[PDB]
C-alpha cells in the first residue's frame, strides 16, 4: 500500500480532465443539437461517472495515475478481489456440478454419447438449478464423492 | 442425339434427416463413439462422390 | 514342390516410362514378375502409366519387389490371374519369392515352420536392463 | 416435429445458449458499466 | 534389415498378411486358437517398415510388432 | 466342470498392456478347449484406440468382480 488513494491522487484526476477534453475536442465539429454530440456527451457523462466511482469506492492509485488492486486479503479491499472471486465459484462449482449431474444422469443409458452431442434439454432444465445448491457437494463428498476404483 | 429438358418427380422433404447427424455417410451415421466422429462429420459433409457412387445423385 | 523357372516368354506392350529400372538393377539386384493372361488386357503400370497385358503368358522386369507384388496383388483381383516373382541378382542366378510354398501366404500350409514367434506373448518382455551389455535385445529373446 | 426439436439441441443449443448469455451480459455492462470492483459488500 | 516379432496372443485371423506390401508374413499351423494358425516373420530381410501389419491387427495388444532396425537397401525402399 | 468364469459375470482385467486396464467388462464365453493360451472373451462399453470392443484373456488374466 506505498499508493496513495485515488481521491486524493493528482494523476488520477490528470486523467480524467485529459480524457474529458479530448472527447471535447470532438464536440466542436457537429455543432450543437446533433446525434453524434448526444454520443459524445453520453460517452463523456459515462466518463465522469466512471472515474467518480473508483475514488468513491477507495481504491488505490499508483504513481502512473489508474487504480491498482489490493488482493492480499486486506479488508478494505475485498471488493477488489475476494468478493467477487467467491461469486465466480460459486458460479463455476454451479455449471461444473451441473454439468456433471447430466453425465451421470446420461451414464447408465442406451446410447450414452447420442445425449452428449443431441442434449435432452428436459432433463438439462430439471438439473440447472440444482447447481443452486452446489456446495452440498460437500455431503456427497462424504460420502459418494469420486470413485474408489481410482 | 437431341437436346432436351429431363428431370425427375419429387424426391423427398423431410426433418427426420436433419435430427440424425452425419446421415450421408454409412460409416458415420451410427453415432460417435469417440471425438473423432464429429470432426469427420464437417470433413465429409461436401464429399459428394464419397456419400454415393451415382453420377446423377452427385451431379444433383 | 519346386517353383517354376522360365524364362524367354515375352513381356507386355508398353511405351517406355521413367520410373524404369536403373544402376540398382545392373548392380544390386533386380525382379521379375510372371503370369497368365487370359485375354490381351490393358492395366496400370506400377512404375509408369499404362500398358497393355498380352495373352498367355507374361514377362515383367521391376525394380524393388514391393513393385512386383503391388502389381501381382492388382492381377488377384481387378482380373483373376496366378502370377509369381523372382529376385534376378546380376550374376544369373535367380531367386523364387512368391509365393514360395505352393499356396499363398494368406492361407496356412502344413510344410511352413515358425521364424520368430515367442510363446510368452503379450508385453512380457524383460526391461531394457536386463539385457544391458548382453548382445541381445528383449524381443529377440 | 419432434425432429424439428431435434434438429434443434445439437450445437445450436450452444449458439442459443451463448447468444442468451452474451445479451446478458451486454444488459447488465450497459446498466453498469467499468465496474472494476464489486462494491454493494 | 528390421526385425519383426509374433506373440501366442495371435488369434489366426491373418489380416497382416493380407496388410504387408512386401510379403513378409505368412500362416503356420498351430494349436493356441480356434483358427489353429499363427503368423510368421520368415522374410524379415524383405520388410520396409510401414507397420501395415501393426495397423492391422485386431488384438488387444498388438500381436505382430515391427522393431525397426539396421537399415539396409531393402529397408530404405530404394529403387535406386 | 465348467472351465471359467460364468458367462453373466463381470471381470476386471490384469493385463497391464491393455487398454482396459484396471477397469471392468463382461465375459462373452469361454472356449472350453484345453492348449487354448487365451480364451475368455470379453466385450467392453467403450471402445480402444483401434475401434474394437473385445479381446482374448488367459484366465489368471481376470477376477471376477462384484
Ligand atoms: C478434443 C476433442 C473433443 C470434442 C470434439 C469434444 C466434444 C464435446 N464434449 Mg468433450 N472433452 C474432451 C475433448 C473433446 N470434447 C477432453 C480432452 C476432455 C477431458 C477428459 C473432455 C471432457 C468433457 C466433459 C466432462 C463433457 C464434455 C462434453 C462434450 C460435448 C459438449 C456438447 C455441447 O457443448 O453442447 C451444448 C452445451 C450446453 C451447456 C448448451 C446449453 C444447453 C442448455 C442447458 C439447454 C438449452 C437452453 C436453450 C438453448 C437456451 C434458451 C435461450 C433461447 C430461447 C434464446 C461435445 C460433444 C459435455 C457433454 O457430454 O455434453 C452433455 C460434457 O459434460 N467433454
Ligand atoms: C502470501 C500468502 C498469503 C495467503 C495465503 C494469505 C491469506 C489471507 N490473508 Mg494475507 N497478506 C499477505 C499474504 C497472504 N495472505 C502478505 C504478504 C500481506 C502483507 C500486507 C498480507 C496482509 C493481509 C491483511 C491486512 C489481511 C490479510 C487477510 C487474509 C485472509 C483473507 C481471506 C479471508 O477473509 O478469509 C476467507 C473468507 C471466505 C472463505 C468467505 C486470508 C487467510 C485478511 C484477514 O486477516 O482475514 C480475516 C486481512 O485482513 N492479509
Ligand atoms: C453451416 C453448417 C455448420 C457449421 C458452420 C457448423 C459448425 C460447428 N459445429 Mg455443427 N453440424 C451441422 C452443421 C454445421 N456445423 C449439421 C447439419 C449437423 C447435424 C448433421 C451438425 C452436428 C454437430 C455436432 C454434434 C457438433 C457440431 C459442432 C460444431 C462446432 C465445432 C466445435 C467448435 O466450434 O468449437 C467451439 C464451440 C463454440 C465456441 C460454441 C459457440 C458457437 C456459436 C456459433 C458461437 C456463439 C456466438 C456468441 C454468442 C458470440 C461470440 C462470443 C465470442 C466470445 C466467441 C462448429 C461451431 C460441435 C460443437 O459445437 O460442440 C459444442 C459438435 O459437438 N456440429
Ligand atoms: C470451387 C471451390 C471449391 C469447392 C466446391 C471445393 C469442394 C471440395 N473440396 Mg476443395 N479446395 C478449394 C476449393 C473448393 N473445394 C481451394 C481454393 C483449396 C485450397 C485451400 C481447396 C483444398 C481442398 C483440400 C485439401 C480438400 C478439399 C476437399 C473438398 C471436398 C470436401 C470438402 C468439405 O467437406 O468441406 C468441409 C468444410 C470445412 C471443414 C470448413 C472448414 C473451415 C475452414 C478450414 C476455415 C474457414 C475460416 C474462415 C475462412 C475465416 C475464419 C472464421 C472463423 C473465426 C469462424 C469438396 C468436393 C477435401 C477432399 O477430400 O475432396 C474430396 C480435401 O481434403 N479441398
Ligand atoms: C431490441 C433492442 C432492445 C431494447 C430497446 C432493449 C431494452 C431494454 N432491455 Mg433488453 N435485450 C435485448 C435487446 C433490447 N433490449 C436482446 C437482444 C437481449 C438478449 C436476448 C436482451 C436481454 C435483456 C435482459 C436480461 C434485460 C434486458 C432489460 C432491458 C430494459 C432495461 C430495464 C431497466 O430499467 O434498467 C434498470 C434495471 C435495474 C434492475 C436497475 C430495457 C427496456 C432488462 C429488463 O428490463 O428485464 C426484463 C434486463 O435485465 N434486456
Ligand atoms: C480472465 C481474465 C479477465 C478478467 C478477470 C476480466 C475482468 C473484467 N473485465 Mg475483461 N476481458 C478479457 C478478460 C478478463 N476480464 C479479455 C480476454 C477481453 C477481450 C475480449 C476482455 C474485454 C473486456 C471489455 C471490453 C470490458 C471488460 C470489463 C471487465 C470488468 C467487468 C466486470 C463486469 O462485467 O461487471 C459484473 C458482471 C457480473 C457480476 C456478471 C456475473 C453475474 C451473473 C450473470 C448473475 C448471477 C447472480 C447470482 C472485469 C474487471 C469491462 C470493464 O468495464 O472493466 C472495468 C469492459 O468494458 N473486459
Ligand atoms: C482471525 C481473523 C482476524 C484477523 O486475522 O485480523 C486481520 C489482521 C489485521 O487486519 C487489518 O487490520 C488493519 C488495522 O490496522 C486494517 O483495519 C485492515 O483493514 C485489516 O485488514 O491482519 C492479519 O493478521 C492478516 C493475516 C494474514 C496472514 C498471512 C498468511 C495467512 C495464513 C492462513 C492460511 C489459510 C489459507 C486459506
Ligand atoms: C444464459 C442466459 C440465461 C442465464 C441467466 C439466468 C440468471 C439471471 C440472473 C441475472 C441477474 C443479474 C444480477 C445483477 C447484478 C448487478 C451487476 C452489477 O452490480 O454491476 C457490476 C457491479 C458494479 O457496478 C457499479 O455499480 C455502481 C453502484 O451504483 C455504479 O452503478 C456503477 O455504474 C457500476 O459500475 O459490481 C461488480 O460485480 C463488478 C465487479 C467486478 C469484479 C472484477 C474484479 C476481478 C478483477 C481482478 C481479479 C483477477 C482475477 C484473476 C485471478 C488470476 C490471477 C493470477
Ligand atoms: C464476468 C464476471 C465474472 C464471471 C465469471 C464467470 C462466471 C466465468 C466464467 C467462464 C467459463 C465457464 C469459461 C470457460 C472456458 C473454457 C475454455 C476457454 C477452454 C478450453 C479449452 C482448451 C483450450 C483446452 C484445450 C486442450 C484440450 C481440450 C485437451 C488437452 C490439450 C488442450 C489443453 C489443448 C465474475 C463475477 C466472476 C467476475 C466479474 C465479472
Ligand atoms: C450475415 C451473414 C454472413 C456473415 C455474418 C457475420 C460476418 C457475422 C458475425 C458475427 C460476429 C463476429 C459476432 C459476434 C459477437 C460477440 C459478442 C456478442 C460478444 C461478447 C461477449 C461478451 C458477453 C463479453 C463478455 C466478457 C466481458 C465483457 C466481461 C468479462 C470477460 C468477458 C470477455 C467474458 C455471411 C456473409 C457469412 C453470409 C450469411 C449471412
Ligand atoms: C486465501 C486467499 C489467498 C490464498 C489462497 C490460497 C493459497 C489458498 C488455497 C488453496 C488450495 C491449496 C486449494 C486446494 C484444493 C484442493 C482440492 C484437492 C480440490 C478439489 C476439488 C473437487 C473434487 C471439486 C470438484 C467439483 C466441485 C466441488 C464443483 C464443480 C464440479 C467439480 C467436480 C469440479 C490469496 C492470497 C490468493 C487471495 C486472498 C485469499
Ligand atoms: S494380424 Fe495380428 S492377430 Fe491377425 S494374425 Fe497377424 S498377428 Fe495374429
Ligand atoms: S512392416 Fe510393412 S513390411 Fe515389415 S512386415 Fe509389417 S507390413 Fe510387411
Amino acid at each position: 500500500s506505498g499508493l496513495t488513494p485515488c481521491k486524493e491522487s493528482k494523476q488520477f484526476a490528470k486523467r480524467e480532465k485529459q480524457s474529458i477534453k479530448k472527447l471535447e475536442s470532438s464536440l466542436k465539429i457537429y455543432a450543437a443539437d446533433s446525434a453524434p454530440a448526444l454520443a459524445i456527451n453520453a460517452t463523456i457523462e459515462k466518463t465522469k461517472r466512471r472515474f467518480d466511482n473508483y475514488a468513491k469506492q477507495g481504491l488505490l492509485c499508483g504513481a502512473d495515475g489508474l487504480p491498482h488492486l489490493i488482493v492480499s486479503g486486506d479488508q478494505r479491499h475485498w471488493g477488489e478481489f475476494i468478493t467477487p472471486g467467491i461469486l465466480f465459484l460459486y458460479i463455476a462449482g454451479w455449471i461444473g456440478w451441473v454439468g456433471r449431474s447430466y453425465l451421470i444422469a446420461i451414464r447408465d443409458e442406451k446410447k450414452p454419447t447420442q445425449k452428449e452431442i443431441i442434449i435432452d434439454v428436459p432433463l438439462a432444465s430439471r438439473l440447472v438449478f440444482r447447481g443452486f445448491s452446489w456446495p452440498i457437494a460437500a455431503y456427497r463428498e462424504l460420502l459418494n464423492g469420486e470413485l474408489v476404483a481410482k | 442425339e437431341v437436346k432436351i429438358i429431363l428431370d425427375r418427380d419429387p424426391i423427398k422433404t423431410s426433418f427426420e434427416q436433419w435430427a440424425k447427424p452425419g446421415h450421408f455417410s454409412r460409416t458415420i451415421a451410427k453415432g460417435p463413439d469417440t471425438t473423432t466422429w464429429i470432426w469427420n462429420l464437417h470433413a465429409d459433409a461436401h464429399d459428394f462422390d464419397s456419400h454415393t457412387s451415382d453420377l446423377e445423385e452427385i451431379s444433383r | 514342390t519346386p517353383p517354376e523357372l522360365d524364362p524367354n516368354t515375352p513381356s507386355p506392350i508398353f511405351g517406355g516410362s521413367t520410373g524404369g529400372l536403373l544402376r540398382k538393377a545392373q548392380v544390386e539386384e533386380f525382379y521379375v514378375i510372371t503370369w497368365e493372361s487370359p485375354k490381351e488386357q490393358i492395366f496400370e503400370m506400377p512404375t509408369g502409366g499404362a500398358a497393355i497385358m498380352r495373352e498367355g503368358p507374361n514377362l515383367l522386369k521391376l525394380a524393388r519387389k514391393e513393385q512386383c507384388l503391388a502389381l501381382g496383388t492388382r492381377l488377384r483381383s481387378k482380373y483373376k490371374i496366378k502370377y509369381q516373382f523372382y529376385r534376378v541378382f546380376p550374376s544369373g542366378e535367380v531367386q523364387y519369392l512368391h509365393p514360395k510354398d505352393g499356396v499363398y501366404p494368406e492361407k496356412v500350409n502344413p510344410g511352413r515352420q515358425g521364424v520368430g514367434v515367442n510363446f510368452r506373448s503379450i508385453g512380457k518382455n524383460v526391461s531394457p536392463i536386463e539385457v544391458k551389455f548382453t548382445g541381445k535385445q528383449p524381443y529377440d529373446l | 416435429r419432434d425432429l424439428k426439436t431435434y434438429l434443434s439441441v445439437a450445437p445450436v443449443a450452444s449458439t442459443l445458449w451463448f447468444a442468451a448469455l452474451a445479451g446478458l451480459l451486454i444488459e447488465i455492462n450497459r446498466l453498469f458499466p467499468d465496474a472494476l470492483t464489486f462494491p454493494f459488500f | 534389415s528390421h526385425s519383426v516379432k509374433i506373440y501366442d496372443t495371435c488369434i489366426g485371423c491373418t489380416q497382416c498378411v493380407r496388410a504387408c506390401p512386401t510379403d513378409v508374413l505368412e500362416m503356420i499351423p498351430w494349436g493356441g486358437c480356434k483358427a489353429k494358425q499363427i503368423a510368421s516373420a520368415p522374410r524379415t530381410e524383405d520388410c520396409v517398415g510401414c507397420k501395415r501389419c501393426e495397423s492391422a491387427c485386431p488384438t488387444d495388444f498388438l500381436s505382430v510388432r515391427v522393431y525397426l532396425w539396421h537399415e539396409t537397401t531393402r529397408s530404405m525402399g530404394l529403387a535406386y | 466342470p465348467p472351465i471359467g468364469p460364468k458367462r453373466g459375470a463381470k471381470v476386471k482385467i490384469l493385463r497391464q498392456e491393455s487398454y482396459w486396464y484396471k477397469g471392468t467388462g463382461s465375459v462373452v464365453t469361454v472356449d472350453q478347449d484345453p492348449n487354448t493360451r487365451y480364451p475368455v472373451v470379453v466385450r467392453f462399453n467403450k471402445v480402444n484406440y483401434a475401434n474394437v470392443s473385445t479381446n482374448n484373456y488367459a484366465l489368471d488374466e481376470v477376477e471376477e468382480v462384484k
